[PDB]
């Protein structure tokens, strides 16, 4: 047994590789953590679900830069990106004190289609249904010509899509911590920390502590 | 188990026998005594050692005499 | 009608079959459990047995803790809790030195390869559930008082 | 509701007995054989004019007004409503005994 | 001479006095007896059964329980038709009681007599001097 | 008992060796860090008020501790909660502090176990005894110079840390 | 076999295709904590009051009945309840409401018996469903009809505690 | 006091670690058959 991914390093046990998005890269075998047999598919479920997220993610933050809705600019001013979250929220009920909902509004409708995908998951897990992983029928318009499950070149499309997309906007959020400049602004700006943008501090301010004393704070 | 001795003194009465609540005891026979009759312990692994025998023994110092040893399930009374 | 009966027909076995030991909603609940749902592992009732178990240790030393009154009370809730946890890990892994024999069978909890396999889940999930409830406390200003935020 | 008036799922009261619970039938018909003796008004302080059912209902409404704060020591409210389960509790087990019991 | 496993046991309601998980583990205890009628009696470990009129057979946890049964059906009941066994769970049964088809309290032949000292318990040997020696202390 | 790899085992001297190994990688990296003033707030005392009468120290004035020793101290804690987690729980293919009981010793090392120049369990043996010789003979040195562990390894290294 | 509605979840076990207003949408399970006939029922009749009140609403801001203006002002959705509950208007709305489902807990028994069909009071006076053909799409309207209702009743209202004009004055003027 | 860092280091290992393991290892010593 050897990966491809990795040649000299033994192939992972638990990996089929008639999966899609297979490479042979499991260093740490995590899909043989749990014994049971339903373990890979939530992993792969997962992934797809963490990169499903990502690409919205990614294109989001872009989008935003690039213009915003009607409206949308007078309520919350020129917060950018995790900072508009946290603004949003300041000025909603339970969070805080306003007039607002955007924020609760949308994991109430996230959370519904989280409710009815989790029992999926459990089903899928315990061998119950035949659905692999990621597979929820969503194919309004046609493409994979009868069937919403879609061709291995597609599948293979967005596991590839979805990986890259996680590295990018965790790329994108981190930057915009220190430049606090977003995703086209630090683009134009490839020599950075020279001119930095203001941004408000995020809910989490602790992780942002160890920048001046340990690391060099150039920022 | 607990060891249980009869000594020669034993008038043959059986009351040890009946008031043994284990069936540890019996009487076999024995030229000695005028009842022709001694008891004996030849079950004392199911004795659990109540010491009812020594009650029911009549003669001056017991003729029959539980020693308490080791325990097991069965001398510990246990039904656990 | 009588609703107490000899526990599985049998009249002389210590036990009764009473509403509260083997009715229909009891047998669901106990067949359900993790401990004794079928098509789990021993690692995975270990993993979710520990999740709810960790996830609840935090609140008691948090709020009642020496140092509730101080800033550092969620940190101070949360390694006690977490020493405790890693106590009771010892407190299982000595259980299945004793108890069980080694034998190829790793299916069950009642063998030495399962219970060491519930012992590795019990203590990820409590170390889990216990970091959950940790992040959900540090966030959320309800869960810090006994919802005292809204008075 | 465990089990209704009906033979849908196979419940078990224990080991092998099946017993139909009759959570629909007892709890609506204690809920108002309860509820209309004890509209009787009275003119005393804790009722106020209304019957106990109806100064409970009302109770529940003017605290639920102030929907955080818990009704005080001295408020109406524990004092109703402890007296409407209590009796409500009582009308479900007799209404249970006679119902499960007597079959008519 | 065997237990026939398909005796009927009295009936009973059932009780928490009734043997544990040692039993099935470790050994347990029958008792058979034949009944002139379809009586009441007492359960050694809890309340009251019906004995059936013809053979009844119970299991017990311990073999005082089933003696102190057999004790009572024979001073209430007069039955002397009582047979104890034990059975481990391997499957083999041990008969128990009585051992040679006679009562302990009335001698049999064939007996040969366990634990009989020949001396009177005054004679035993002092304990120093069988000290640091295998000796018994009965002479 | 001592058959599931405890004692003295090229079990046990492997595993002994990698702390060791690290602990010089550790050493190495506080004093360079203490030397350029890189742990925060490293002269403070911490208050009893806030993190109670565990923090206490009793020496002669202040009866705190340090905030760097309190630094250190956590680091510690931070590797030996791994530590217990893969115990209990390791890897798949990771080694065992435990062993089955069952299971084939390997062969003593000897003097000299034979030269692998690639990463290999031969390099991981003889790497680790020499760290752990190594961790003698600092203490050793900082007790019979009477230095600082700090200062020996800066001298030992030609005060290339700081 | 899969849910109509929700393509990855298994098929609901307890509901059939028979049911009208079926669509396979049961995800949460709740059919198996409780007897389906008497959800059925529970179903319908919240459907039925849900229907009567969304109609009501814009009844109410369209027109109101004669002399009803003088007892109720300004009051519009649910503030004309207050005040009409001491006009004992809602006392005895209520107790003829109450006094029929005295026999809806007969009918109830029924059902449940598995004699009566849920939800049907036998109430077709004018013949609409004597074809049989047409009765099936009545079944089915009711039930659609009423579950939007049931949607409805609960955003107007919600509206109303926003903006207090009702759910037509508020579609004129936002 | 001179090694004032002592008593806080050895106090919670020989009053909690001491017994702990003490107790553990007791515990496996006392109920193993062999
Ligand atoms: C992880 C994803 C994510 C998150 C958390 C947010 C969150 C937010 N966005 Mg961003 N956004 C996203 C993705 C995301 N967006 C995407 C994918 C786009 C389009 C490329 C945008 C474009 C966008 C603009 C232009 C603006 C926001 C704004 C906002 C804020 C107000 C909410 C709003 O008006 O959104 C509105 C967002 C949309 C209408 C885009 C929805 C596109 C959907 C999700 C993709 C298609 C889904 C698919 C067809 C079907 C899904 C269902 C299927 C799974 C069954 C809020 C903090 C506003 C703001 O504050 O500006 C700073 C604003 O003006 N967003
Ligand atoms: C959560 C993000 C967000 C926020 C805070 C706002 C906030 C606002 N929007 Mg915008 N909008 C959003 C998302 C958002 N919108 C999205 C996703 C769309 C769809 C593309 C629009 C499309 C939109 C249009 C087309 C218009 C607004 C307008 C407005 C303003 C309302 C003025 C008014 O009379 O209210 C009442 C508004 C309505 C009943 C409907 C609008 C208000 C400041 C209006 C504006 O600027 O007028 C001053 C306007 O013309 N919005
Ligand atoms: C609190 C209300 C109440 C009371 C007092 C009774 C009382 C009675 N019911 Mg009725 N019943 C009730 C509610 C009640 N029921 C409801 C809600 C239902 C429907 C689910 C029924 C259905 C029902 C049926 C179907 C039948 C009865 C029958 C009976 C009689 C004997 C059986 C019985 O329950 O013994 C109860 C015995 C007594 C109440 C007398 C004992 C005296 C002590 C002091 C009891 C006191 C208990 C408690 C403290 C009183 C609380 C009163 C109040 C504060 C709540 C008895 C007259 C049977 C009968 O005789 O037919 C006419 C019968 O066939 N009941
Ligand atoms: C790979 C690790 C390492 C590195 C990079 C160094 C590097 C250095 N050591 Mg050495 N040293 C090491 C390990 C190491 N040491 C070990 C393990 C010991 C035994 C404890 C010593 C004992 C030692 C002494 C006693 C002295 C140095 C000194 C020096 C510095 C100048 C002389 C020289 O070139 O060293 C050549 C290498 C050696 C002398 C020993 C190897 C130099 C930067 C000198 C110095 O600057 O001290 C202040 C000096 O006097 N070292
Ligand atoms: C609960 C609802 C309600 C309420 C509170 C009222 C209240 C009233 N109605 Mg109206 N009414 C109602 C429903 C209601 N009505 C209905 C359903 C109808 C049938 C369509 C009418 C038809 C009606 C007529 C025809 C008249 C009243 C009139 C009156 C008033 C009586 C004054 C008098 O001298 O006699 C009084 C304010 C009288 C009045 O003054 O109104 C012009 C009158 O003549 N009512
Ligand atoms: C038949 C169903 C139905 C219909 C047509 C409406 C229609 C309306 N409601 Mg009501 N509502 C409903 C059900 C309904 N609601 C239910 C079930 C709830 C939960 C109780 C609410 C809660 C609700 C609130 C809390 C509010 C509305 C509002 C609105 C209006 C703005 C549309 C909107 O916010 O969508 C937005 C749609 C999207 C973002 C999807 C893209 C519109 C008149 C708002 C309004 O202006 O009324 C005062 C408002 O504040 N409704
Ligand atoms: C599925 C389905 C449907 C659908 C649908 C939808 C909505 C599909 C949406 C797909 C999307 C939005 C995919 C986007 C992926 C993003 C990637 C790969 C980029 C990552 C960023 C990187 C690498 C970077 C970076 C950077 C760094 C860190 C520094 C930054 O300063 C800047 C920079 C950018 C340079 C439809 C309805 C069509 C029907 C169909 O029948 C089935
Ligand atoms: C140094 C150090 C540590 C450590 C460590 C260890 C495991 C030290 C082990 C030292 C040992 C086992 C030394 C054995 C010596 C035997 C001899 C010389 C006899 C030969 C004939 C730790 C990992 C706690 C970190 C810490 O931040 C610094
Ligand atoms: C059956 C039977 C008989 C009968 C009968 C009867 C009494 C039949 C009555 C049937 C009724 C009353 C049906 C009404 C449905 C109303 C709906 C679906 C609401 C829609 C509103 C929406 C979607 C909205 C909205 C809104 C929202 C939520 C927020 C607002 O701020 C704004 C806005 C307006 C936009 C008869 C006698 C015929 C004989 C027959 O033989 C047997
Ligand atoms: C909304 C909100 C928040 C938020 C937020 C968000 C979205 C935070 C985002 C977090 C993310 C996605 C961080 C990404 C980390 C990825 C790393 C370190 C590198 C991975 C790849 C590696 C190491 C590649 C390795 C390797 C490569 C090179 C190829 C060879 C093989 C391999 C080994 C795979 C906050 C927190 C700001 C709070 C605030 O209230 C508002
Ligand atoms: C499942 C699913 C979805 C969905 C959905 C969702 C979330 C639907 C949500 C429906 C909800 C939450 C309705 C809520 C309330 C109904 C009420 C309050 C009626 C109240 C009467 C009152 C208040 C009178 C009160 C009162 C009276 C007059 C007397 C005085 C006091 C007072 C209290 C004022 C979608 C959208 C994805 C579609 C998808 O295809 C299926
Ligand atoms: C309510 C009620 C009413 C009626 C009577 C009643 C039944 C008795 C009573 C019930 C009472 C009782 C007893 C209720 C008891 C309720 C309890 C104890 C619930 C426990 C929930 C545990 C959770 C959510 C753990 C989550 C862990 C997670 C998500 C993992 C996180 C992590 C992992 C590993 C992944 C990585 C990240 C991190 C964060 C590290």
């Amino acid at each position: 047994a050897k990966s491809k991914a990795i040649p000299f390093l033994d192939a992972p046990p638990a990996l089929s590789e008639s999966m899609p998005g297979y490479v042979g890269f499991d260093p740490l075998w995590v899909s043989s953590m749990l014994p049971d047999a339903g373990y890979v598919k939530f992993l792969q479920e997962a992934e797809i679900k963490h990169g499903r997220v990502a690409m919205l993610a990614a294109a989001g933050a872009i989008v935003q830069d690039i213009f915003t809705f009607p409206g949308v600019k007078s309520v919350i001013g020129d917060v950018k990106m995790t900072s508009v979250h946290d603004k949003f929220l300041s000025m909603e009920a339970g969070s805080g004190k306003g007039d607002m909902a955007a924020m609760h509004q949308l994991l109430l409708w996230l959370g519904l289609l989280e409710i009815a995908t989790s029992v999926a998951i459990i089903q899928s897990f315990k061998g119950e249904t035949s659905r692999g992983p990621g597979e929820f029928g969503f194919d309004p318009l046609n493409f994979g010509k009868g069937n919403s499950a879609g061709s291995d070149s597609y599948k293979l499309k967005e596991i590839k899509n979805g990986r890259l997309a996680m590295i990018g906007i965790g790329g994108m959020v981190h930057h915009y911590l220190l430049t606090g400049k977003g995703p086209l602004q630090f683009l134009g700006g490839i020599p950075n920390y020279k001119s930095c943008v203001s941004h408000p501090d995020s809910l989490l301010p602790w992780l942002f502590k160890a920048v001046g004393p340990v690391l060099p704070k150039i920022c | 188990s607990h060891s249980v001795k009869v000594y020669d003194t034993c008038i043959g009465c059986t009351q040890c026998v009946r008031a043994c609540p284990c069936d540890v005891l019996e009487m076999v026979s024995w030229d000695g005594c005028k009842a022709g009759q001694i008891a004996s312990a030849p079950r004392t692994e199911d004795c659990i050692g109540c010491k009812r025998c020594e009650t029911a023994c009549p003669t001056d110092f017991l003729s029959v005499r539980v020693y308490l040893g080791g325990e097991t399930t069965r001398s510990m009374g246990l039904a656990y | 009608s009588q609703f107490i009966k000899p526990y599985n027909d049998d009249p002389f076995v210590g036990n009764l079959a009473t509403p509260v030991s083997t009715s229909s909603f009891t047998k669901s609940l106990l067949s359900n459990l993790p401990a004794y749902r079928a098509g789990l592992s021993p690692l995975l009732r270990g993993v979710e047995i520990g999740l709810t178990h960790g996830y609840f240790l935090v609140g008691p030393f948090y709020k009642l803790g020496p140092l509730r009154n101080s800033d550092v009370a969620l940190l101070s809730g949360f390694f006690s809790a977490l020493g405790l946890i890693v106590i009771l890990v010892a407190c299982l892994t000595i259980y299945g030195v004793v108890s069980f024999e080694e034998t190829e069978a790793k299916d069950q909890l009642q063998t030495a390869k399962g219970w060491r396999q519930f012992t590795s889940g019990w203590l990820v999930g409590s170390v889990g559930g216990a970091s959950f409830a940790y992040i959900l406390i540090s966030n959320i200003p309800f869960l810090q008082t006994a919802g005292m935020s809204m008075l | 509701l465990s089990v209704v008036a009906q033979s849908k799922s196979d419940f078990e009261i224990s080991d092998g007995t099946p017993y139909t619970l009759n959570v629909p039938l007892v709890g609506a018909a204690s809920f108002i054989g309860w509820v209309v003796p004890t509209l009787l008004p009275s003119q005393i302080a804790l009722y106020g004019g209304k019957g106990l059912s109806t100064a409970f209902f009302a109770s529940i409404g003017t605290n639920l007004a102030k929907f955080p704060a818990p009704p005080g020591m001295t408020d109406p409210f524990w004092l109703l409503c402890f007296i409407w389960h209590s009796g409500l509790f009582a009308t479900m087990i007799l209404g249970s005994i006679g119902y499960n019991g007597y079959a008519g | 001479e065997t237990l026939n496993l398909q005796i009927p046991s009295p009936t009973f309601e059932g009780s928490t006095g009734g043997w544990l998980r040692a039993a099935e583990v470790e050994e347990k205890y029958a008792i058979t007896w034949t009944s002139p009628k379809e009586q009441v009696f007492e359960m050694p470990t809890g309340g009251a059964a019906i004995m059936r009129q013809g053979e009844n057979l119970l299991y017990l946890a311990r073999k005082e329980q089933c003696l102190a049964l057999a004790t009572q059906v024979k001073n209430s009941f007069k039955i002397t038709d009582y047979k104890v066994y034990r059975i481990f769970p391997s499957g083999e049964v041990q008969y128990l009681h009585p051992k040679d088809g006679v009562f302990p309290e009335k001698v049999n032949a064939g007996r040969v007599g366990v634990g009989n000292v020949s001396h009177s318990i005054g004679k035993n040997l002092n304990p120093a001097q069988i000290k640091f020696t295998s000796k018994s202390f009965n002479g | 008992f001592g058959g599931r790899g405890l004692g003295v085992t090229v079990n046990a001297e492997r595993w002994n060796g990698r702390h060791a190994m690290f602990g010089i990688f550790a050493m190495v990296m506080t004093s360079y860090m203490k030397g350029h003033g890189l742990i925060p707030d490293a002269d403070k005392v911490l208050d009893i008020a806030q993190w109670g009468p565990l923090a206490a120290v009793w020496d002669g004035a202040g009866n705190g501790i340090s905030n760097e020793r309190a630094i250190i101290l956590i680091a510690h804690v931070h590797v030996l909660v791994v530590s217990v987690i893969a115990a209990i729980a390791p890897f798949g293919f990771q080694d065992t502090l435990v062993k089955e009981k069952g299971y084939t010793p390997e062969s003593p090392a000897g003097l000299i176990p034979p030269f692998k120049t690639g990463l290999t369990a031969e390099a991981e043996l003889i790497n680790g005894r020499l760290a752990m010789l190594g961790v003698i003979s600092i203490v050793t040195a900082s007790l019979f110079t009477g230095t600082s562990v700090v200062d020996t390894i800066n001298l030992g290294m030609g005060k290339i840390l700081y | 076999a899969m849910s109509e509605s929700v393509p990855f979840l298994k098929k609901p076990e307890a509901l059939d295709s028979s049911m009208a207003g079926y669509a396979g949408f049961d995800p949460l399970g709740l059919s198996s904590i409780a007897d389906i006939k008497f959800l059925q029922e529970s179903e319908i009749k919240h459907c039925r009051i849900a229907m009567l009140a969304a109609a009501g609403s814009i009844a109410q801001d369209i027109f109101t009945f004669p002399g009803v203006s003088k007892v109720v002002g300004t009051a519009k959705m649910t503030g004309v309840h207050d005040v009409l509950v001491k006009q004992g208007a809602m006392g005895q709305i209520l107790l003829w409401t109450s006094f029929l489902e005295v026999f809806g807990t007969i009918a109830l028994l029924e059902t449940l018996d598995g004699k009566r069909a849920p939800g049907d009071f036998k109430f077709d006076p004018l013949g609409f469903s004597k074809n049989a053909e047409t009765a099936k799409r009545y079944q089915l309207s009711e039930i659609k009809n009423g579950r939007l209702a049931m949607l409805a009743t609960g955003g107007m209202v919600h509206g109303y505690f926003i903006t207090g004009k009702g759910p037509l004055e508020l579609l004129t003027n936002f | 006091m001179t090694a004032a860092y002592l008593p806080s280091i050895l106090v919670p290992i020989i009053g909690l670690i001491f017994p702990g393991l003490v107790m553990a290892f007791a515990f496996i010593y006392i109920e193993q058959d062999e």
